[PDB]
């Protein structure tokens, strides 16, 4: 037999998640790719990104702790 | 891993991408910049904060990634107490900046092994007052050794439950009521499992992680990665969406912020996994009071789900996801109710089309599949 009965608790919310509950990362190592500007400039990628709004975008990764900001760089 | 520099240009590309996509950027700062006596040297951060202020960028911050493994990665050990003090110093810098109300999250520790739990607890004692959410990371498997069977194994899925409980034990003991975020998470570490992390089979883990996170009190889950080198990407190198992207989109369109509970009657809760939320109110088709059930079937046969009173006769919409062949669960293409999901063009996501079921019918869930079901006119007051 492959029929299964479900029980539902519906009296009150048990938790409240953020509207941004499903969020995403971009690994900090992607900033070392020579093509970073082309990649994040892609209209196609931006369209896919917009689809997941609202969401946090975490820029971070193992490389976070090996990245130094240089105001002089081109 | 070696030090590397990044430019004002790189910052602008990142911010622009986030801002034009309706995403809220969180930027991780380098925590391995230490002084003589191993305090955090904040001066490089200052330069970045100054630049972002001048450009008027609205950004949230983190400091460090997986500090539990700094000894392995950089041969430097930073304990949790010190790390907490470092966050206190960043918090002072943010408060003196033009966005003095910017959010700060941390410490982005790995899953709670004994040594990591200790670091997290000492960090929350020291620095827990100035963080807006506690971030930690979780992975099920090693991408090098993960198998297909591992991706389908309820015992592997179940391991996440204990990690969540352990994190909440640490948090309740130090900063009770502080929000808890998964700050980096995926199927498998080391960049993902080749030919598994980018397939339909990846969805069993991702959808279950979402369900459990929401059910257990995790407020935000951050998927490693949206786009990137790792196989666990939502979007591949051609800017094409993989099955987890489509699952993530569907999840977002259907699932509301109020979390409820579902469970299956009987001693076998392992292979049929069920979650229940209020329906996302911003969805134009549905109304206040509707419910969104989602279910994963890890059995090798179809199961038929019966809804309890008083929902047993309601109109239900099905949103069943199944792979496009010939590669089965290892497919990188997915069908929604038998229609392949594909972009309409570079600017246009397709509509996500429901399949209305006969009122009073049991909900069919084929073997090795996942589906959402919206119960229309459920009239649940907790959702309204
Ligand atoms: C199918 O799975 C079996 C174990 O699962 C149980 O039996 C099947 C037929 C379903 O009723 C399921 O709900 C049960 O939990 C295995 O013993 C069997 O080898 C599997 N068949 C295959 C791989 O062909
Ligand atoms: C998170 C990290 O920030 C990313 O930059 C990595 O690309 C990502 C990944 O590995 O794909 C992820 N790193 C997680 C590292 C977890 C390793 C766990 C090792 C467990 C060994 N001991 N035991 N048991
Ligand atoms: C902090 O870093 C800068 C640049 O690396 C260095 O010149 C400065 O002396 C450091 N400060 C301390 C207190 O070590
Ligand atoms: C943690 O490290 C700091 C800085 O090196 C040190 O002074 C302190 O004694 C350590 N704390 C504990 C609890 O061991």
């Amino acid at each position: 037999q492959d029929v299964v009965d479900l029980d539902f608790f519906t009296q009150e919310p048990l938790h409240l998640v953020s509207p941004s509950f499903l969020s995403v990362t971009i690994d900090a190592n992607l900033a070392t790719d020579p093509r970073f500007l082309i990649l994040l400039g892609s209209p196609k990628l931006r369209t896919l990104a917009r689809g997941l709004s609202p969401a946090y975008l975490r820029f971070g990764g193992t490389k976070t702790d090996f990245l130094i900001f240089d105001p002089k760089k081109e | 891993f070696k030090n590397s520099t990044y430019s004002r240009s790189s910052v602008d590309v990142l911010y622009t991408f986030a801002n034009c996509s309706g995403l809220d950027l969180i930027f991780g700062l380098n925590a391995l910049l230490r002084t003589a006596d191993l305090q955090w040297n904040s001066s490089n951060a200052q330069l970045l904060l100054d630049y972002c202020s001048s450009k008027g960028y609205n950004i949230s911050w983190e400091l460090g990634n997986e500090p539990n493994s700094f000894l392995k990665k950089a041969d430097i050990f930073i304990n949790g107490s010190q790390l907490g003090e470092d966050f206190i110093q960043l918090h002072k810098l943010l408060r003196k900046s033009t966005f003095k109300n910017a959010k700060l999250y941390g410490p982005d520790v790995g899953q709670p092994r004994r040594k990591t739990a200790k670091m997290l607890k000492s960090f929350l004692k020291a620095g827990g007052e100035v963080i807006d959410s506690v971030t930690w990371h979780h992975y099920y498997l090693n991408g090098r050794t993960a198998t297909r069977e591992d991706f389908l194994n309820p015992d592997v899925l179940d391991i996440f439950i204990s990690s969540v409980q352990k994190v909440f034990q640490v948090v309740e003991s130090t900063r009770p009521g502080k929000k808890v975020w998964l700050g980096e998470t995926s199927s498998a570490y080391g960049g993902g499992a080749p030919l598994l992390s980018d397939t339909f089979a990846a969805g069993f883990m991702w959808l279950d992680k979402l369900g459990l996170s929401a059910r257990m009190g995790i407020e935000v889950v951050m998927r490693q990665v949206f786009f990137g080198a790792g196989n666990y990407h939502l979007v591949d190198e051609n800017f094409d969406p993989l099955p987890d992207y489509w699952l993530s989109l569907l999840f977002k369109k259907l699932v509301g912020t109020k979390v409820l509970m579902a469970s299956v009657q009987g001693s076998k809760r392992r292979k049929l996994r069920v979650y229940l939320h209020c329906t996302n109110t911003d969805n134009p088709r549905y109304k206040e009071g509707d419910l969104t059930l989602y279910a994963i079937n890890l059995h090798n046969v179809t199961k038929y789900l019966r809804l309890p009173y008083p929902f047993s006769n309601k109109q239900v919409d099905k949103y069943l996801l199944r792979p496009l062949g010939p590669h089965g669960l290892l497919s990188k293409s997915v069908q929604l109710n038998g229609l392949t999901l594909k972009m309409v063009d570079d600017q246009t996501l397709p509509p996500l089309m429901e399949k209305p079921l006969r009122p009073g019918s049991s909900l069919g869930l084929p073997a090795f599949s996942y589906s959402f079901f919206v119960i229309r006119n459920a009239k649940v007051a907790a959702c309204i």
